[PDB]
């Protein structure tokens, strides 16, 4: 455990030793360092950001303190504290623009016992989405009902979260829907449910005086229950020639011709799942209800001959395997 | 982990986004290939157990959300694609983050869960310090989308061989 937790702290040294000097100049040497992050942000919509090590699955529980201070300054040009933009410990653009994508930021963390630890933060503009279409097919939890996520936001700190359907409100009051966070869920779900959900995230900022409003879509698809079946054809054997290479397909057939409802990957001898590898690699295509996977063989040796490679579909519906050897032609 | 409602469906429509959203032939792409050091012995259920699995599974599904949310990532791929793919995996790492906040104080085998989640963020530094050598060129983008894919894939089976061995 403390050989662990010393690589660990290696592990964040040799990531600062790795900053550009337009980084690491900012940095205070009493403090550790704590990694970066670079935020999704959207014009015209606010933008909050936590300090990466509170946020760090790998220094959490050494910034785990109540009593713990942050602080933010925005860095690259000059050095300046933050006021205004500062909302619970976090980073707040209530109204991010082009501009704030060409600023980063320091944030500090100082612990009661007089530590720190700092992490800098950037962030991108990206386009948020309209509608995303998503599809619920009756039967997969029906009793849990259908739980729609109010998209990816780019803030925190919100105060309400309100949600329509076909532009009408929805009246939330544990019957047919309930919420949770950011979550819509859809009970007794039924083919009636498919619609157009749009969910409204209302924050409050003192320096304004009507509410900031962040929207997200979903387009919802309730379905009747799916045949599932698939089957997996793949010829027993690939014939090989020592010195040269050589490729054999296992294809997934959907048999109600679902798209894309079979996961497949090939496994080599000792199970483990064959990637873009050297010596033996594999690339997937899918169409329509089809689904293939190729395995490729660089250059057959004669190790290979004998060794039985594993092709897998599956789908949470079903799943099967068919094997192929590989055998001196 | 005790979750209200597990949704296993999400990670076979992020994994088959993710297959449909490769733009090239990675035959065109073969001098680019890389191996990453996939940390295949520190994610096998052949010794680990949930308790381990799932904060290093938070772990795994956040550095795949930071990959594909970034700056780069949306002048790499397909938007409509990629958005929803982000949308299946945010809402994945949501419900892992509520059962590594359940398992606190209470943190068992804390060793091999922390030499794991290492073991983890360094093979995802490695793709990432890849990339940016790469220049983010359309061949280290399908190098590393496969190699995504292949995570994922190891970590949904292993999941679906868990929850057999029960
Ligand atoms: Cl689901
Ligand atoms: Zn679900």
């Amino acid at each position: 455990m403390i050989d662990i937790e010393n690589e660990i702290t290696e592990f964040f040294n040799k990531m600062r030793d790795t900053l550009p000097a337009k980084d690491s100049k900012w940095l205070n040497p009493s403090c550790m360092f704590g990694g970066t992050m670079n935020d999704m942000a959207a014009l015209g919509e606010p933008f909050s950001a936590k300090c990466p090590p509170i946020e760090d699955s790998l220094l959490s529980h050494r910034y785990n303190d109540k009593d713990n201070v942050v602080n933010w300054e925005k860095i690259g040009k000059t050095r300046r504290p933050l006021n205004r933009r500062v909302k619970n410990g976090d980073l707040w653009i209530a109204n991010y623009t082009s501009n704030d994508s060409h600023r980063r930021y320091l944030c500090t963390v100082t612990t009661k016992n007089g530590d720190c630890v700092q992490g800098i933060v950037r962030s991108h503009i990206r386009k948020p989405p309209s509608c995303i279409p998503e599809t619920y097919e009756l039967g997969t939890h029906d009793k849990y009902g259908i739980d729609l996520y109010c998209g990816i936001l780019y803030a925190k700190h919100y105060n309400n979260i309100t949600w329509y359907k076909n532009n009408q409100e929805l009246i939330i009051d544990g019957t047919k829907y309930s919420q949770s966070g950011q979550n819509l869920i859809i009970h007794n779900p039924e083919l009636e449910d498919s619609g157009r959900y749009d969910c409204y995230v209302h924050y409050d900022d003192v320096r304004i005086k009507n509410d900031i409003v962040v929207s997200r879509c979903k387009i919802l698809t309730v379905i009747p229950s799916q045949d599932h079946r698939f089957k997996l054809i793949l010829d027993p054997k690939i014939n090989v020639t020592i010195g040269e290479p050589a490729n054999i397909t296992c294809t997934a057939v959907s048999t109600s011709l679902l798209v894309d409802d079979v996961l497949i990957d090939w496994e080599n001898p000792s199970g483990w799942i064959i990637g873009l590898d050297f010596g033996v690699y594999s690339i997937l295509t899918s169409s329509g209800g089809i689904t293939e996977a190729t395995l490729y063989f660089e250059n057959v040796t004669e190790e290979y001959i004998g060794n039985t490679y594993t092709c897998r579909g599956h789908n949470y519906y079903f799943d099967k395997t068919l094997t192929t050897t590989v055998v001196l032609e | 982990c005790d979750l209200p409602q597990t949704h296993n469906l999400r990670n076979k429509r992020a994994l088959t986004l993710l297959v449909k959203m490769r733009r090239l032939s990675p035959l065109s792409c073969l001098k680019d290939r890389k191996d990453f050091g996939f940390p295949q012995e520190k994610v096998g259920a052949q010794q680990i157990q949930e308790a381990q699995a799932i904060p290093v599974l938070s772990e795994l599904t956040q550095q795949v959300l930071n990959i594909f949310t970034s700056k780069d990532s949306s002048a790499a791929w397909n938007a409509t694609l990629l958005d929803s793919f982000c949308n299946e995996v945010h809402q994945q790492l949501n419900d892992l983050k509520a059962c590594v906040m359940q398992q606190v104080g209470v943190q068992e085998s804390p060793l091999t869960q922390e030499d794991s989640l290492l073991a983890v963020r360094k093979y995802f530094h490695r793709i990432t310090v890849y990339l940016r050598e790469k220049k983010h060129s359309p061949c280290a983008w399908e190098v590393v989308r496969a190699e995504v894919w292949r995570a994922l894939s190891s970590s949904v089976n292993l999941l679906a061989r868990l929850s057999k061995e029960e």
